[PDB]
């Protein structure tokens, strides 16, 4: 327990000390200590490696003492390194925004400054890189992402300050002082531009170009504030001529100059500066107009103090404190943080109210809480206010993983740096986390309040707060802001104490008209006012008139996207007119171009490009009428993107897809593809919404390929099923102990793209989320899908979204996504009408004609496609059949692609049948006429079995009759036999299925055996259908009532496929994909082929069929998703999954899935997802009818009664007595009364098996004894589970009635003596026993039991004798498990132990205590399995319902009851020990087994034969219903005995 | 020592603080203990077998939810904190919470400003009972809003009055106070145009120079033809004494609402009372 | 054309704001006006004694809370609610006055 820790510590410390070759210069003494440690480590490696034996090294003295000394040294040096990192973070606090490994990277790479250029983006607001000279010895300045640079007035020399922290601090200080000096110069110039009647455009543009985008806006604000203050000071006399009009006119003329400037072409940086200046001066004009209208003549009037005012004092020695920003009574000093070129917001009344409220909160030294619906600009407003004060604002997208420690360290970083923390979705945290974080917030605010006191002096002790058990310095510039959407899903409730720490503000209705007007005016739109007054009411009326859809969003974000697209479209149209003028003539006048420009047409084009793609069919005319009314007389026609259209044509031809233009076949699909392309061009977050199989996947794949072939940029798509894995595996985990971050799947992909080791940034990267969307996982992408384009992790790491990456979602609905997600994504709606059925038929036929199925095979496929072409047309046989089948009743929801894929697979099987016929007859290959007849008849047959295979008999007959009415294919001519009763022979003729159903004679010793099937019409039909579906490896689902024969049919069909090995998985309510992963680990292996990781079965040449027993049992979350179902859908549709150990795509090979389930209407069963049912054909296996049951059990009875010739004539009546009573009970007792009242042929199978066991030893027996055995087995089958007394009385009376009806001439008393008791205790055979002799024998055995075992005296009554007889019956059967349901203290455990002792079973009970966990249960399970499977010891495992502490108990018990083994129970050294003991046990038995697979099979057989599980539980009404879903095997694999209370 | 419940470190801190205080005699407060219903049981068992210092006190602040253990409720004395029953009770609580030295300061008008603040707070908090009509939704107009308004009044009065004993009512920054209360303090919670209009209603009606006249009416036609009269006093004790002599006949007309607004509610509660008197029979 | 002269109950419609938008659109299209420059005027009259012009739409079931309407003028009342017999919504050009 010491060697591994020391080894790991030495490895990572050696990595740290070796990667950082310069770390020794700052850490000398510990460098020498680590050199000594490394010498010691080399000594150990030279000593222990010589002798590779544990015994050879544990005999050497001085090893453990030296190891303990080394452990202490490693701990001490690690603590010293941690303290050093803390101390170096104390200086230059920006290092609190980088990780420890990153901090060490900067520490050791101080000599080379090239590696440090990637860390400034996370330590500074807008500093992306630092400018250095050719020597890389002095820091000349800083640069931003946009390329704007600030040249330091005095460059920082790294040579004079070699230490990293010192020159970094000098760089930051020089940044601030240089920004202050440049601001002073810009203010000096803009003052000259101020107080002027006219402004020269050239000088104004020169000044704009000279200074940074931040500084020009700041200087304009300062100059305007000074002008207004001077005017108010002059007017303070009262009743005087106003020079405030002069200030207003100065604003107006400057706005005119700026508006003229933006009309003409400008450099992008200058254009952004002009836009910011236009916005700011529009706000200034509005404020000045408000002041003039209000007749404000005093500078101390609140109409002027309520505004943001800027005061510049050149007389201040400190240039940092030279600028003051004041709002109401709140004063701030400009932080002078370089912000680069941010996007300025429009200062709307709401923004002003937000500024006032947040500044009031800041003056009170408490946080701000803007709340409201999504898209009200709560976050942006906080960031805009932070940038207005020159603050460094960091946005943290918060979720429930932001625990106390993560929030504490974020607060520590904010305190040290002095930054603003905008915590978006703060309510996504847990309520207990919110309460815990409230204490830290209160401590920080108290520290700030103490700082604000005038009694404090900066020369005294600095203000510190207790954060994470540490004293942390709190800067006065810190602020905490929390933006939350009240009412949304996935949000928690804030505690009152936390709420009192923030000033709340309702941001619900943004001033959309003002934003639109200002944005359009800044882009150069003439008549922006009318455009805004038309486009904002248009959005309001679109929200009102249009239908309510979950993917509809007509909020600010939608308008914002529309306005940005309108500006881009205007620029593109101007460029197009420019090139047209260049190619035709030489006269270009940009003013003329702006004058005659159809701005309303541009707005219509923007709206159509952004709003139209998300509209449903019924809402398109409404929106177009709204456009025609709001913008009358103007029309827009979408441009024909031809250059992309030929590429789409080529890709569709290469991908066997149908292409169309406009109103042709597939035209709507191409329109949707073009809309998706436009949304990609305009949005970095996209979503493709529509019902399953609407062509979304093909749309985006074809778009990606066409873009690759058109632009030349290679497109890489990463497809992730977000709900197929846990959110921890999707985003990442933070270790609560070691604070170590493990990346998730999306995080790993994004980080790999950002690093771009293999040129990832040069490729078009599309991360598609193909799965269900709920607020639990998708809200973590909010900051990703927002302007922030940033992924924030709880460990403080922030990853910026590269411009070449698009985040896409492919979903079937958005009924669980909140508006927060809907508003942050461009929606493309794919209706089912987009993908027509003709398109699917064309794709299938093209694939059949092109792709070989195994060239003679391709020729056969082409001939078959030519033959079946006439039936796959619009208004054809298949289309009308599908339309009619959609009107029938099916056991599951009917989707078009499920039936179509079933039909296509059956047609592929037909082609393979023709190929097999040709191979079998080399001399006489199948001719065109025989092929035509066979293909037509098989097409009819496959249509029938694919469009009605999941329906009852009457639906199948109805579909057959409809097909017969509409088809022209020659059909069977029977007047009454339905078409579903025929098959198609390879000769091309209809043949009845009854010819494949021969009356067999089962062997006497094989009566009612588990693998014995009596051939019946449904058996031969379902067997053929399952063989057809399995031969193609197409996943299939069998639906039907429990015990209908789904497992029996599937095993019978698989017996005809020797190359397939079946593995049973039993799903339950808490089944999760880890069960599938354990099955893969046990039965398959991963290998790293050159194409990637491939998971394939260990047995080469065999296909692994994973048979799921109850596929619809797994619980749906509160958002209607089953994780295991999504996992299977991913493995089927994508042919693989993701290994979360290293986030690696694993491709499945030679693995197929088969599912079984009860109808979804049954209790505890959920309907399957439509995206899952699309790929799995569903076959409905119903209960055998009276004729089929009579045939199946009649055969078993004849085989049974062949034992006694004198009874051979009673097979026909007995079977009838079997059939009638079973029917009656099935009608009498249903699941409506009690959950366990389920009766199926399985009960009758047990009936025949029990009577056969009773009849095996007897040499002869009269009819009365046979009837007695029949009645006894009926009692043990149909009466033991009954709850009420009247039900059991009904069972007795009708057993007598049925027996007398079917056996008239019998002795009633001799066969129906009411105490019907059978036992093999008194005699060797299972003959009937008398009650009194049985009581005496039980009394004697109980005396012996008291002497040898538990000595609790018992009182014998009749019920005790009946119960012990039943338990003895169950313990004498293979895989015989019990479920005794009754009141506590009724003797269930005592009777079970007594009967187990009589039968030689060893009683095992788990000793559960308070500290009992799942691991203890697993260990006990391993013990019992080893004892009963390796030592051949019969064990009665007695378990009580109170012994269960978790659902994992029920999962493991369910798997053990159903299969006899737990796939993941023995893993690791335990599996090797189990294999060793199993080999020893097999050698003891006399079987020589070599491989682990067959040995594990022998172990499973031993466990099945030996272990008997007795489950005892109290009779709860809802408890039994819950157990029926949590553990299905407790009700299908266990014999249920209702002891109840004592009568 | 105040500790917020919810984290493991929180539980460790709570245990350490209680163990220290039961010997030293200090006080321990634990906040939001309803978020850890399980831990409250072990806390109750720990408290039961304990003989702490004479001056030791343990306060557990919680929300009224059924997850709190019954045994813990029986083990301690319960105090329910809720909106005051009426305008008079609300104003009395407001005047008791604010220190006397705060109201009695350099300007004599500060007392009347605080009285107006208390009346305003009482009216808006009492209109919350008639949720559909008094407002549009259950806004959380609470004690923090009152503190913020008091701080704003203090700051702006001190700014306007540079320590002068008396200032004219017209010189009081009424516009600043009205705007800050309608946009930042009380208007921050308001997310409706009509609720904002009603808040502006109350602020313009109450906060003005006319509030310093002897004929000022706080409310009109409360019952019949009489109306609530603005007290003529200039000291805090006189305002409190006026609040004490309120008629104890409060009607929704005191709030500006119609008198029948309570008619349904006062009916239901009455019936509810009967039900409770029948449940305990 | 008959659908214009019917009186609907706004509370009995699944989406009454869609009805308001539809009436606004009908008035805008009839007079060839722009959709965004239309404002709404309300005239309360008796259901039987009323006339609807090209811009007026009839609405029933509106209840005035705490006030009574006489001659299209509102007065405070002590009644909980007063049933407005018929309401004429008439779309007109915005005057900005
Ligand atoms: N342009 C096309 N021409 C012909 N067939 C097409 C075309 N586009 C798609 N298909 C076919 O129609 C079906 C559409 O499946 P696709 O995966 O594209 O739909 P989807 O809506 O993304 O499905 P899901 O919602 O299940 O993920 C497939 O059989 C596909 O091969
Ligand atoms: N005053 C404004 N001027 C311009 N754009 C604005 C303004 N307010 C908000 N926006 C835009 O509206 C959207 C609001 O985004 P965000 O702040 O994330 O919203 P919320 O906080 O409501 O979730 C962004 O596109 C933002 O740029
Ligand atoms: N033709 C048949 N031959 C033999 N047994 C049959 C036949 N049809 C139905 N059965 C009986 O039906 C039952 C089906 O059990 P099982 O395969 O577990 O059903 P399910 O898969 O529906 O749960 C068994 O008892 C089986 O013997
Ligand atoms: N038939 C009986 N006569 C007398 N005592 C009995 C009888 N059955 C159970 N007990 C007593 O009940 C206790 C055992 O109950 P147990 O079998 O564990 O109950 P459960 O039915 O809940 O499993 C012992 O005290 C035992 O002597
Ligand atoms: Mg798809």
């Amino acid at each position: 327990d010491v060697w591994i820790d020391v080894q790991r510590r030495w490895v990572y410390l050696e990595g740290i000390f070796t990667g950082s070759a310069d770390i020794k210069h700052l850490l000398p003494v510990e460098t020498q200590r680590f050199q000594s440690i490394s010498t010691e480590f080399l000594a150990l490696m030279k000593k222990v490696s010589k002798s590779p034996l544990v015994m050879d090294v544990l005999n050497i003295q001085g090893v453990q003492r030296s190891l303990e000394r080394l452990a202490d040294l490693l701990g001490k040096i690690q603590k010293a390194l941690g303290e050093y990192l803390e101390r170096e973070r104390s200086s230059f606090p920006r290092f609190y925004f980088v990780g420890d490994e990153d901090l060490l990277e900067i520490i050791g790479n101080s000599k080379n400054v090239a590696k440090l250029q990637k860390h400034f983006k996370k330590m500074f607001a807008g500093v992306s890189s630092i400018i250095l000279n050719e020597d890389n010895s002095v820091v000349l300045g800083i640069s931003s992402r946009e390329g704007e640079e600030v040249m330091f007035k005095t460059p920082v020399s790294i040579t004079e300050h070699p230490k990293i922290n010192e020159w970094l601090t000098l760089v930051e200080k020089e940044m601030r002082v240089t920004l202050a000096k440049l601001l002073a110069e810009s203010v000096t110039e803009v003052e000259i531009f101020g107080k002027a009647t006219s402004i020269d455009p050239n000088t104004y543009i020169t000044w704009i170009d000279k200074y940074q985008a931040q500084l020009v806006v700041l200087s304009a604000q300062i100059a305007w504030s000074e002008n207004v203050e001077t005017a108010l000071s002059s007017m303070g006399g009262g009743g005087d001529a106003a020079p405030l009009h002069s200030v207003l006119s100065n604003v107006e003329v400057t706005l005119n100059v700026l508006a003229d400037s933006v009309l003409m072409e400008q450099p992008p940086l200058r254009r952004r500066k002009l836009e910011h200046l236009i916005t700011e001066l529009v706000h200034q004009r509005d404020v000045t107009r408000s002041l003039i209208k209000s007749k404000i003549d005093n500078a101390k009037s609140f109409e002027w103090l309520s505004q943001m005012r800027f005061y510049f004092d050149p007389k201040q020695t400190d240039v940092l404190q030279q600028l003051s920003i004041q709002m109401a009574n709140a004063k701030f000093n400009y932080g002078f943080e370089y912000l680069g070129v941010q996007d300025k917001l429009v200062q709307t009344p709401l923004t002003d109210r937000c500024y006032l409220t947040m500044t009031q909160a800041l003056e009170a030294r408490l946080g701000g809480s803007p709340f409201g619906p999504a898209g009200t600009g709560k976050t942006e407003s906080v960031k805009a206010l932070g940038h207005q004060l020159g603050r460094f604002v960091l946005v943290f997208n918060c979720d429930e993983t932001f625990d106390f420690q993560a929030m504490g360290r974020i607060f520590v970083g904010l305190c040290q740096v002095g930054a603003w923390g905008c915590f978006d979705e703060f309510n996504r945290l847990e309520e207990r986390m919110l309460s815990a974080v409230s204490q830290q917030v209160q401590c920080i605010q108290e520290a700030l309040r103490e700082h604000s006191n005038p009694n404090y002096d900066k020369t005294s002790a600095p203000i510190t707060c207790e954060l994470l058990n540490k004293q942390v310095k709190v800067s006065p510039d810190m602020a905490i802001f929390i933006t939350m959407n009240p009412g949304y899903a996935g949000r928690s409730n804030l505690p009152d104490n936390l709420k009192k720490l923030f000033r709340s503000l309702a941001m619900t209705k943004p001033d959309r008209q003002l934003i639109a007007q200002v944005m359009l005016y800044s882009q150069g739109f003439r008549t922006a006012e009318v455009l805004a007054n038309k486009i904002v009411p248009f959005f309001k009326l679109c929200d009102e008139q249009l239908s309510s859809q979950s993917h509809y969003d007509f909020g600010l974000r939608a308008l914002k996207s529309v306005l940005v697209s309108a500006g881009n479209v205007k620029r593109e149209r101007i460029q197009k007119i420019k090139r047209e003028k260049e190619e035709r003539g030489e006269a270009v006048d940009e003013g003329e171009i702006a004058e005659n420009l159809p701005e309303q047409e541009i707005l219509i084009q923007s709206v159509c490009e952004t709003m139209v793609p998300k509209l449903v069919a019924e809402d398109i005319p409404l929106l177009f009428s709204l456009l025609s009314d709001v913008f009358p007389g103007v029309q827009y026609h979408r441009g024909e993107m031809t250059a992309l259209r030929e590429e789409l044509k080529k890709v569709c031809q290469e991908m066997y897809l149908t292409y169309g233009d406009g109103e042709e076949v597939g035209g709507m699909w191409v329109e949707k593809v073009l809309q998706l392309y436009q949304i990609t061009q305009i949005n970095h977050g996209l979503m493709m919404v529509g019902p399953s199989g609407s062509g979304k996947s093909m749309a985006w794949r074809v778009l990606l390929k066409a873009l690759e072939r058109l632009e030349g940029v290679e497109g890489v798509a990463h497809i992730i099923d977000p709900k197929a894995i846990s959110k921890d595996h999707l985003y990442g985990t933070l270790d609560p102990n070691t604070r170590e971050w493990t990346d998730g799947l999306f995080t790993h992909v994004l980080r790999k793209i950002i690093d771009s080791v293999r040129g990832e940034l040069q490729k078009r990267q599309w991360i598609v989320f193909d799965g269900d969307v709920d607020p639990e996982w998708v809200e973590n992408l909010n900051s990703v899908l927002d302007d922030n384009k940033l992924l924030t992790l709880p460990n403080g790491e922030r990853l910026s979204l590269p411009p070449n990456v698009r985040i896409m979602f492919e979903v079937q609905d958005l009924k669980y996504a909140t508006l927060a997600t809907v508003s942050r994504c461009g929606m493309v709606w794919f209706s089912e009408d987009v993908l027509s059925t003709d398109m699917i038929f064309n794709n299938f036929l093209a694939r059949l004609r092109s792709i070989p199925l195994d060239s003679p095979m391709l020729q056969i496929q082409r001939d078959a496609a030519t033959i079946m072409q006439p039936y796959f047309t619009s208004n054809g046989l298949v289309t009308k059949a599908l339309e009619h089948a959609f009107q029938l009743e099916h056991i599951m929801d009917l989707t078009r692609l499920r039936c179509l894929g079933s039909l296509f697979s059956m047609l592929h099987q037909a082609c393979r049948n023709v190929a097999q016929y040709n191979a079998n007859h080399p001399d006489f290959p199948m001719q065109i006429e025989q092929l035509e007849r066979y293909i037509q008849r098989y097409l009819v047959y496959a249509i029938l079995w694919s469009l009605s295979g999941d329906s009852r008999l009457k639906m199948r007959a109805e579909l057959g009759e409809y097909i017969r009415r509409i088809t022209t294919v020659p059909l069977p001519t029977a007047p009454n036999i339905p078409i579903i009763d025929y098959e198609v022979s390879i000769s091309g003729e209809w043949s009845p299925w009854q010819a494949k159903v021969p009356q067999i004679e089962v062997e006497t010793h094989k009566v009612a055996a588990p693998d014995v099937v009596v051939p019946t019409l449904d058996t031969v039909r379902h067997e053929a259908l399952l063989y057809t579906w399995l031969a193609e490896h197409k996943p299939l689902v069998l639906c039907g009532p429990p015990g209908s024969g789904k497992t029996m049919t599937l095993f019978s069909a698989l017996r005809a496929l020797p190359d397939m090995e079946v593995v049973g998985l039993n799903f339950s309510s808490a089944t999760t994909p880890e069960l599938l992963l354990k099955t893969f680990d046990h039965y398959c292996e991963y290998r790293r082929t050159p194409n990637g990781v491939v998971l394939a079965p260990v047995q080469l040449g065999k296909w692994l069929v994973l048979f799921c027993d109850e596929i619809n049992l797994p619980d749906m979350d509160k958002y209607g998703t089953q994780r295991v179902i999504s996992f299977i859908r991913q493995m089927v549709e994508h042919g693989g999954f993701y290994r979360t150990s290293d986030q690696t795509w694993v491709k499945l090979e030679r693995i197929q899935f088969v599912g079984a389930c009860n109808p979804p209407t049954d209790p505890g069963r959920k309907p399957l997802s439509h995206r899952f049912l699309r790929h799995v054909p569903v076959v409905y296996v119903d209960y055998p009818g009276p004729a089929s049951l009579t045939q199946i059990y009649g055969t078993f009875n004849r085989a049974m009664l062949r034992l006694i010739p004198s009874l051979r004539t009673y097979a026909e009546p007995l079977t009838a007595a079997m059939v009638e009573f079973y029917t009656m009970s099935q009608e009498r007792f249903t699941q409506d009364t009690q959950p366990h009242y389920i009766y199926s042929p399985r009960e009758m199978t047990r009936w025949v098996r029990g009577i056969f066991e009773a009849l095996r030893p007897l040499e002869t027996l009269p009819v009365e004894g046979l009837i007695r055995i029949w009645a006894h087995e009926a009692l043990r089958l149909f009466q033991d589970r009954l709850v009420e007394d009247e039900e059991r009385r009904w069972t007795d009376e009708n057993i007598d009635t049925v027996a007398l009806k079917h056996f008239p001439n019998i002795d009633r008393e001799k066969a129906m003596s009411r105490p019907i008791l059978y036992s093999n205790w008194l005699s060797k055979d299972y003959i009937p026993v008398d009650q009194e002799e049985l009581r005496d024998y039980v009394k004697a055995r109980l005396k012996v039991f008291y002497e040898e075992e538990l000595d609790v005296p018992l009182v014998l009554f009749n019920e005790v004798l009946d119960h012990v007889l039943r338990i003895d019956r169950i313990f004498r059967q293979p895989q015989g498990h019990l479920l005794l349901i009754g009141v506590s203290g009724a003797g269930k455990t005592t009777l079970s132990r007594f009967v187990a002792w009589m039968n030689g079973l060893s009683v095992y009970q788990i000793k559960v205590h308070r500290k009992y966990t799942g691991e203890d249960f697993d260990e006990d399970l391993r013990t019992v399995l080893r004892r009963s499977g390796c030592k051949n010891e019969k064990i009665a495992f007695i378990m009580d319902e109170s012994n269960v502490l978790d659902s994992g108990f029920l999962e493991r018990m369910n798997t053990l009851l159903a299969n006899g083994e737990v796939p993941g129970l023995f893993e690791g050294d335990e599996y090797a020990t189990l294999m060793t003991q199993c080999k020893e046990g097999a050698q003891k038995e006399g079987l020589m087994l070599d491989s682990h697979e067959e040995l594990y099979k022998w172990f499973t057989s031993q466990v099945i034969r030996n272990l008997h599980v007795v489950f005892t539980m109290n009779p709860s009404s809802e408890g039994l219903k819950d157990r029926a879903a949590t553990s299905p095997a407790l009700f299908n694999r266990c014999v249920l005995n209702w002891f109840g209370d004592w009568s | 020592t105040s500790i917020a419940i919810g984290s493991a470190e929180g539980f460790n801190q709570a245990d350490k603080a209680i163990n220290t205080a039961v010997k030293s005699g200090r006080w321990v407060m634990l906040k939001n203990v309803h978020l850890a219903p399980g831990w409250l049981m072990q806390l109750e068992k720990k408290l039961h077998s304990l003989q702490p210092h004479a001056c030791f006190r343990l306060f557990l602040t919680m929300e009224i939810n059924p997850k709190v253990p019954v045994n813990l409720l029986r083990a301690g004395r319960i105090f329910v904190f809720e909106p005051p029953p009426g305008v008079k009770a609300n104003m009395l609580r407001t005047f008791s919470s604010i220190p006397v030295s705060r109201i009695c300061k350099s300007p004599n008008e500060r007392a009347r400003l605080y009285f107006l603040l208390a009346w305003f707070h009482a009216i808006i908090q009492e209109r919350l009972r008639y949720a559909p009509l008094g407002w549009s939704k259950k806004y959380e107009f609470g004690e923090s809003d009152l503190r913020s308004a008091c701080d704003t009044v203090d700051t702006w009065l001190d700014d306007t009055a540079k320590g002068r004993q008396n200032i004219s009512p017209d010189k009081i920054p009424w516009s600043a106070l009205k705007t800050l209360m309608a946009q930042s303090i009380y208007g921050g919670r308001v997310d409706n145009e009509f609720d904002q209009r009603l808040l502006n209603t109350f602020l313009e009606r109450l906060f003005t120079t006319r509030s310093f006249d002897s004929e000022f009416k706080l409310a009109c036609k409360v019952d019949g033809h009489k109306d609530i009269q603005m007290p003529d006093g200039i000291r805090r004790e006189e305002f409190v004494q006026w609040v004490e002599l309120l008629p104890d006949t409060q009607t929704p007309s005191w709030l500006g609402l119609p008198n029948n607004a309570e008619r349904v509610l006062l009916t239901t509660q009455g019936v509810d009372m009967i039900s409770k008197m029948l449940k305990m029979q | 054309k008959e659908l214009k002269n019917i009186h609907v109950c706004l509370g009995g419609l699944f989406v009454p704001e869609a009805y308001i938008t539809a009436t606004r659109q009908y008035v805008a299209q009839a007079n060839s006006w722009s959709l965004e420059e239309l404002c709404l005027e309300v005239n309360v009259t008796t259901s039987q004694g009323a006339t609807l012009d090209a811009c007026s739409f009839g609405v029933t079931g509106l209840k005035l809370q705490g006030a009574t309407c006489n001659n299209n003028k509102l007065s405070l009342s002590n009644a909980i609610s007063t049933a407005l017999p018929l309401t004429q919504l008439r779309w007109v050009k915005q005057t900005n006055t």
